[PDB]
């Protein structure tokens, strides 16, 4: 998958992730977009220990 | 033509100012601003700042307040002061208005208080309604201190009747 | 699931909770859905604005706090009393010698068995007891649009 | 002109006369236990009666030491609900399919 360009807002993107049960998951990020997609998440509830 | 009230507030220092204390300001210049509510009388305030946890200040200032001419007492917050104001105007018999539920020990038979609060009994009535519309199994009742096993005596005994495991 | 068995849950800013997932089940007994209601809490949170604020002194959003209600309703209960009532003046009492009210129990039943519907909903008293008895408990649930009255 | 003041026997009846003897700095003498008041901070009551924490305690070792794996917590009224909390919470801690 690839995280949207200019809304970055992925919260579809990781609802779409958590509804089709996607537990092992790489991201290729900067640290800013890696630290700014780790609080979007953590606001999904997808921080537990299946992820 | 006047008509006066008074309350006894719980202030532990003047940074946070009460808003118990703000919303009975608030409440009786709404009253005078609404001219629909016996517009020939005007309901005055008489407010007593108390420290917190003081039944003997609590006594002082009801004393004070009925000595001076008061229709009603909005009690403080803490238990054991609101209480004593209690027993002061049943006593008295001047009505006594508190908006805090307090600890069960109610059975001082008296007849000059309203309780604005909703039961604590109601409430636990509450709580196993919705566990019992919702079906659960197994619940973890989790309080905070002693008051809180009160409120929710009826949920915690309730599983004898109703089959669900509870863990306090 | 959660339940939060709190009459304030409302006035707490459940954001980030909201957009995780949970079943967020508690407590309110605000009847907001009433524009007059509406108008009132707008109001007070207007007024609480102009002066200097407090926040972070709770987790509350801009709202009214369900003790700042309960009082609210208590000063406009012994209006409606004083309002329905007769010619209530005031004695001056003491505490050294208890002398009792002369318009006591004549101003306690008036305002006992008397109903107003207040911000906390229907405002009724069972004259046995002096507890509310006749209430609404409004059900919210945290959902993704926020908290709704299910 | 009292040295020391022994007060009555309810809650709402003692918690008035503490407050009094705290304020005149006389030593008031609790009996009867008092519902539990959250300031702690009055100093002039002493207390005969052994707290409902250490009863409850008490209860809950008696019960460890006789090995009951399922009780039937019967109260009359909320005093012994706050009485019996260590019991209550035990269910978490230790194997006991407790029933109120």
């Amino acid at each position: 998958r690839q995280l949207p360009p200019a809304n970055k807002d992925a919260k579809p993107l990781l609802k779409e992730m958590k509804k089709s049960k996607e537990f092992y998951v790489i991201f290729d990020c900067s640290h800013e977009t890696a630290a700014e997609i780790l609080k979007q998440i953590l606001f999904m509830g997808m921080m537990t220990e299946y992820y | 033509h006047v008509l006066r009230i008074g309350g006894i507030f719980e202030t532990v220092e003047n940074e946070p100012v009460n808003v118990e204390e703000l919303a009975f300001k608030f409440a009786v210049t709404s009253i005078n601003r609404n001219r629909t509510l016996m517009p020939n009388t005007t309901l005055t305030y008489d407010i007593q700042r108390i420290n917190l946890f003081d039944s003997f200040e609590a006594s002082r200032r009801a004393c004070d307040q009925l000595a001076l001419g008061v229709a009603a007492l909005f009690g403080p917050s803490h238990s054991s002061s609101v209480s004593a104001v209690q027993s002061i105007c049943n006593a008295l018999e001047v009505p006594h208005i508190q908006t805090r539920w307090k600890h069960p020990s109610v059975d001082s038979r008296d007849l000059f208080y309203i309780n604005l609060y909703p039961d604590y009994a109601a409430i636990s009535r509450a709580v196993l309604d919705l566990v019992l519309y919702y079906n659960w199994k197994t619940v973890t009742v989790v309080y905070e201190d002693s008051t809180g096993l009160i409120r929710l005596q009826e949920l915690i005994k309730a599983p004898s009747r109703y089959n669900i495991k509870i863990k306090i | 699931h959660y339940f939060f068995t709190t009459l304030d849950l409302f006035a707490l800013d459940l954001e980030l909770y909201r957009y995780s997932g949970v079943n967020m089940t508690g407590f309110r007994l605000l009847n907001i859905d009433n524009p007059h209601v509406s108008s009132i809490i707008e109001k007070w949170s207007m007024e609480r604005l102009q002066a200097p604020p407090r926040p972070e002194t709770g987790l509350l959003d801009g709202m009214m706090t369900t003790e700042a209600a309960l009082m609210y309703d208590a000063v406009y209960m012994v209006a409606i009393a004083s309002h329905r009532a007769s010619q209530l003046t005031v004695s001056s009492l003491q505490c050294h010698r208890h002398k009792p009210w002369r318009l006591g129990p004549r101003f306690m039943n008036l305002i006992k068995e008397a109903r107003w519907d207040g911000l906390t909903g229907r405002i009724t008293f069972n004259k046995t007891d002096g507890l509310r008895k006749d209430f609404d408990l409004d059900i919210i649930s945290l959902k993704e649009e926020g908290t709704e009255k299910i």
